[PDB]
C-alpha cells in the first residue's frame, strides 16, 4: 500500500519495496530482513524518514515520520562520545540494530 | 596596605636573624617573591568580589 | 568486521543468525512460537 | 541505582528496574555495568546476562545479540535480540547442535559461511556457557 | 635566645590575629577592616570546608587550625632567610612532635598498640595478620609521621635549594646580576614549583591523614 | 674500612625505596583510572588501594630497615 | 675512610628518587588518561591525583632526608 | 677487606627489592582496573592476585636471603 | 680519598634522573592516549600534561642539585 | 683484592633480580586484567601466563647463577 | 684516586640513560596504541610523538653531559 | 687492582640484565592482553611477540657478553 | 686505580642497557596490543615500530659505546 501510493516519482525512486507484511503478521524476523538488505545498497542515510503508522490508542494512531540517520560519522559528533563505548562498529551495530528495532517496531505499529 | 607593610617587615627580620646570606640566595627568592605580584594583583582584583559578597549573602 | 561482520556480514546478518541460533537452541515448545515470532512474510520487490 | 531495561522484542523483563548491576555479554565480552559506570553504548554479544538487581538477586540470562545501551541517564537497556532467562534454553539441544554445528564448520567454505558456522558453533558455545 | 624566642611568639601571633579577628567579625563592623579580614576565615571556611566534614563539624575546626598553622608556619619560613636550614628544621622537629602527637591525640592516645584500629583496620594493614598491622603501623604511622616531617622538610629543602642554588648562582656569577639573573629567574620560579607546591602537598598530607582519621571516626 | 664500608653500604640500601616510590604511584594511578570507570569509590575500590599501598611499602619498610642497620 | 664514604653514601641514596619521579608520571598520566573518559575533572578524580602525587613524593622526601643526613 | 666488603656488598643486594616493590604496585594496580570492569571480586580475579604477588615478592625474599647471607 | 669520593658520588646521583626521564615518557604517553580519546587537546588535558611534566622534573632537578653539590 | 672483590661483585649481580621481580608482576598483572575481559581463563590465557612467567624467570635463572658463581 | 674516580664516575652517570631509553619506549608505545584508535595519524598524535620524545631524551642528553664532563 | 676491579666490573654489568627481564614481561604481557581482545593467537600477535622477545633479550645478550668479557 | 677503576667503570656504563632492553618491551608490546585492534599490520603500525625500536636502542648504542670507550 506503500507501492500503491508511491509512483509519484516513486517508481524510480524506490529502492526496494516489502510486501505483504500484514495478512499473517510481520515480525522481527521480517524486520531483520528488511533491515539487513536495506543497508547494502549505496543508499544508506540520505536522511529521510521512516514513515509508518504509529499506533497510538485503539482509536487512534498517528502516522509517523522519522529522521533516518545511520552515518556513523555524525554519530561521531556529539554525545556519542559521552555515552562512551563506541565504534563505527557498535555504533552501526546498534544503528543497525535500532534500525531493525524500529523497522520492526514501526511496522508492527 | 597595612597588611602588606607588616609582611615586608617580617621578611626583613628574618633575613637579618641569620649567620650569613649571599646576595645571591636572596635576590632569587626575591625575584620568587617578585614574580608572584603581577599575577597576584590581577587575581586580587577578582578576589574581593567573592568574599565580601559571601559575608553579605550568609 | 570479523566473522559476524566478517569482512562484510550485517550485524543483522549475524545477529539474526545468532538469535536464530538461539531459537534453534532452546526447547521446541518455545520454537513453535519461534518462527512464528520470526516470520518473514516480507515478500519483496524493488517496487 | 541503575534502571535496567531488559527486553527482547518478545518480552520485557525489566523495565528500568532498580537493579544495581547487570553484567552483560556485550560484544565487549562484558563490562559489568555498574550504576557508576560511565554511559556507554554497546552491541550485544551472545553470552549471559546477570542481573544483579539491588534486591539480592542476580538473575540469569543468555542474550544472543542486539545492543545494550547505557545511557548517561540511570537507564540501561538491554535490547536483546533473543533474550532468554537461562531457564528456557535446552542443553540437550546445545550439545547436539554443537557437534553438528562444528561439522558444518568443517564443511563451511565461504568466509561468511565459516563465519556463520563458527558463529553457530560459537553460538552453541555462548549458549554452552550456560548449557 | 632572643632569635628563637622572637620567632615562636611571632608564629603564634600571626595565627592569633586571624584566630581572634574572625571571632571578632561576629557582629561588627565591618568597614573595610573586618569584612576584609573575615575573607581570611571565609577562605578557610570556603576552601578547607570544601574538604572538611567530611569527618564531621566536630573535628573540622580542630584540624583547620592546624592546616592554617602549618601553612602559616611554613610562610614564616618562606620569607625568612636564613631560616629554612636551621629554624624551620627546628620548627619541623618542633612540628615533628605535634605531627606525631596529632595522630596521638585521637589515634595513639586512645590506641597506641593499634592506632590503625582508628585509622585503617583493614586496609593498609592486613587484619588477618597482626604482624602486617604492626609493620604497616610504621608505614601508616611511624614512617608517615617521620615522612610528614620530611614532608614539610622537603618543602623546606626545595625552598631552601631555591634560595641556596640560589645564591650559589649569583655567588658564582656575582656580576650584578647578570647572567646569574637567567638561572636565578629560573631558581625563582623553582620557588613556586618546589616550596609553594610541596607546601601545599604537605598540608594535603595533613588533610588526608586527618581525613583518614575522621572518615573512619 | 670498618667505619667506611658501613657508611657507603647504608647508601646502597636506600636504592630500595625507588621500588616503593613508583609502586605507590601505580596503585594510586590505577585507582584514578578505576574510579574513572566509576562508581564504587568509597568501599571496594578505594578500600583496596590501602591494601595495595601496604604491600608495596612493606618492601620499602624492609629496605629502610637495612639502611638503618648500617647507620646505627 | 671517614670523610670519603659519606660522599659515596648520599650519592647512592639519591638513586631512591628514581621512583618518586617516574611514579608521579604514572599517577599524573592515569589522571591525564582518566579525565579523557570524563567528566569528574574539577572534583573527585583530579582531587585524587593530588593524593597520588604526594604518596609518590612521600618516598621522595624520605629518601631525600637520608641524602641530607649523610652530607650535613 | 674480609669484613669491610661484607657491609657494602650486602647493601647492593638490597636494591633487588626494588623489583618486588614496584612489581607489587603492578600486580595490585592491574587488579584494581580488573575488578573495575568487574564483577568476580572474591574468587577468579583477587585469587589470581594472591598467586601473582607471591610470585612478585619471591624475588624479594630470595634477594633478602642473599642480603642476610652477607651479614649473618 | 676526599678529593676522590666526590667523583664516585656525584655520578651515582645522576642515576636519580632515571625516574625523571621515564616519568616524562609515561606522563606524556598517557597524554598521547588521552588526546587519542579526544577532544580537549587545547587546555584541560594537555594543559594538565604541563602540570605532570613539572611534578616529574622536580624529582629530577632535586637529584641534579645533589650531583652538582658534590662536583662544585 | 682477590677475595675482597668477590664479595662486592656478587652483590651487584644480585640487583639484576629487580627485572625478574617486576617482570613477574607485569606478566601476571596483565593476566589478571585479561581474564577480567573474560572468559578463556582455563587454557589459552593462564596457560600462556606460564610461558611468560618462565621467560621472565629465565633472566632470573641467568642472574642468580651469576652471583652463585662468584660465591663458591 | 684523583685519576681513578673520574673513570668510575663517568660510568655511573651513564646508568642515567636507562630512564631516557624506556621513556622513549613508553611515548612511542602509547603512540603505536594511540594510532590504532585512529584516524589522525599525521599531525596531533605522531606530531606530538617527537614533542614527547624531546622532553624524555632531555634527561639523557643532560645525563650524558655529566658523564662526558668527568671524562674531559 | 688488575684482579680486583674486574670482579666488581662484571657484577654491575649483570645489572644491565634487569631491562630484559622486565622487558620480557611487558612484551609477553601485552600479548596476554592482545588475545584477550582475540583471536590472532598463533597468527599475527603471538608471531610478533617472539619478534618482541628477541629484540629485548638481545639487549640482555649484549649485556651478558660484557659480563662474560670481564670474567674471561 | 688507573688500570682498575676503568674496568669497574665499564660495568656501570653497561647498566644503561636496562633502558634499551626495557624500552623495546614497552614498544614491541603496544604494537602487539594495538594490532589486536586491527587491521593496520603492514605499512602503518609495524612500520612505526621500526621507528619505535630505532629511538629505543639508540640510547643503548650510546650506552654500548660509553662502555667501549672504557675498554679500548
Amino acid at each position: 500500500k506503500i507501492r500503491s501510493i508511491l509512483h509519484r516519482t516513486h517508481s524510480d525512486q524506490f529502492l526496494v519495496t516489502f510486501k505483504e507484511v500484514g495478512r499473517r503478521p510481520p515480525t522481527f524476523g521480517d524486520a531483520s530482513v528488511i533491515a539487513l538488505e536495506l543497508l547494502n545498497s549505496g543508499y544508506e542515510f540520505d536522511e529521510g524518514s521512516i514513515i509508518f503508522n504509529r499506533f497510538r490508542s485503539v482509536i487512534s494512531y498517528k502516522t509517523e515520520e522519522k529522521p533516518i540517520f545511520s552515518l556513523d560519522t555524525i554519530s561521531s559528533a556529539e554525545s556519542m562520545s559521552i555515552y562512551d563505548d563506541i565504534d563505527a562498529d557498535v555504533l552501526r551495530n546498534y544503528q543497525e540494530y535500532s534500525l531493525a528495532n524500529i523497522i520492526y517496531y514501526s511496522l508492527k505499529e | 596596605p597595612y597588611v602588606l607593610g607588616t609582611g615586608l617587615i617580617l621578611y626583613l627580620l628574618s633575613k637579618e636573624i641569620y649567620v650569613i646570606t649571599p646576595e645571591t640566595f636572596s635576590a632569587i627568592s626575591t625575584i620568587g617573591f617578585l614574580v608572584y605580584i603581577v599575577k597576584k594583583y590581577g587575581a586580587s582584583v577578582g578576589e574581593f568580589a567573592d568574599k565580601l559578597n559571601e559575608q553579605k549573602i550568609a | 568486521v570479523a566473522y559476524w561482520r566478517q569482512a562484510g556480514l550485517s550485524y543483522i546478518r549475524y545477529s539474526q543468525i545468532c538469535a536464530k541460533a538461539v531459537r534453534d537452541a532452546l526447547k521446541t515448545e518455545f520454537k513453535a512460537n519461534a518462527m512464528k515470532t520470526s516470520g518473514s512474510t516480507i515478500k519483496i520487490v524493488k517496487v | 541505582q541503575m534502571s535496567f531495561t531488559f527486553a527482547s522484542p518478545t518480552q520485557v523483563f525489566f523495565n528500568s528496574a532498580n537493579v544495581r548491576q547487570v553484567d552483560v555479554p556485550t560484544q565487549t565480552g562484558a563490562f559489568g555495568i555498574l550504576a557508576a559506570h560511565v554511559p556507554t553504548l554497546q552491541v550485544l554479544r551472545p553470552g549471559l546476562v546477570v542481573v544483579h538487581a539491588e534486591d539480592g538477586t542476580t538473575s540469569k540470562y543468555f542474550v544472543s545479540s542486539g545492543s545494550v545501551t547505557v545511557n548517561a541517564d540511570s537507564s540501561v537497556q538491554l535490547l536483546a535480540e533473543e533474550a532468554v532467562t537461562l531457564d528456557m534454553l535446552d542443553l540437550g539441544a546445545a550439545k547436539a547442535n554443537l557437534e553438528k554445528a562444528q561439522s558444518e564448520l568443517l564443511g563451511a567454505a565461504d568466509e561468511a559461511t565459516r563465519a556463520e558456522i563458527q558463529i553457530r558453533i560459537e553460538a552453541n558455545e555462548a549458549l554452552v556457557k550456560a548449557l | 635566645i632572643t632569635p628563637v624566642i622572637l620567632g615562636l611568639p611571632l608564629v603564634t601571633l600571626i595565627v592569633l590575629f586571624p584566630s581572634l579577628l574572625f571571632p571578632t567579625s561576629n557582629r561588627l563592623v565591618s568597614n573595610r577592616f573586618v569584612t576584609l579580614q573575615q575573607w581570611m576565615l571565609q577562605l578557610v571556611s570556603k576552601q578547607m570546608m570544601s574538604i572538611h566534614n567530611s569527618k564531621g563539624q566536630t573535628w573540622t575546626l580542630m584540624l583547620m587550625s592546624l592546616i592554617l598553622f602549618i601553612g602559616s608556619t611554613n610562610l614564616l619560613g618562606l620569607l625568612p632567610h636564613s631560616f629554612t636550614p636551621t629554624t624551620q628544621l627546628s620548627m619541623n622537629l618542633g612540628m615533628a612532635i605535634p605531627l606525631w602527637a596529632g595522630a596521638v591525640i585521637t589515634g595513639f592516645r586512645n590506641k597506641t598498640k593499634a592506632s590503625l584500629a582508628h585509622f585503617l583496620p583493614q586496609g593498609t594493614p592486613t587484619p588477618l595478620i597482626p604482624m602486617l598491622v604492626i609493620i604497616e603501623t610504621i608505614s601508616l604511622f611511624i614512617q608517615p609521621m617521620a615522612l610528614a616531617v620530611r614532608l614539610t622538610a622537603n618543602i623546606t629543602a626545595g625552598h631552601l635549594l631555591i634560595h641556596l642554588i640560589g645564591g650559589a648562582t649569583l655567588a658564582l656569577m656575582s656580576i650584578s646580576t647578570t647572567t646569574a639573573l637567567i638561572t636565578f629567574t629560573i631558581l625563582i620560579l623553582l620557588t613556586i614549583l618546589e616550596f609553594a607546591v610541596a607546601m601545599i602537598q604537605a598540608y594535603v598530607f595533613t588533610l588526608l591523614v586527618s581525613l583518614y582519621l575522621h572518615d573512619n571516626t | 674500612i670498618d667505619t667506611a664500608a658501613k657508611f657507603i653500604g647504608a647508601g646502597a640500601a636506600t636504592v630500595g625505596v625507588a621500588g616503593s616510590g613508583a609502586g605507590i604511584g601505580t596503585v594510586f594511578g590505577s585507582l584514578i583510572i578505576g574510579y574513572a570507570r566509576n562508581p564504587s569509590l568509597k568501599q571496594q575500590l578505594f578500600s583496596y588501594a590501602i591494601l595495595g599501598f601496604a604491600l608495596s611499602e612493606a618492601m620499602g619498610l624492609f629496605c629502610l630497615m637495612v639502611a638503618f642497620l648500617i647507620l646505627f
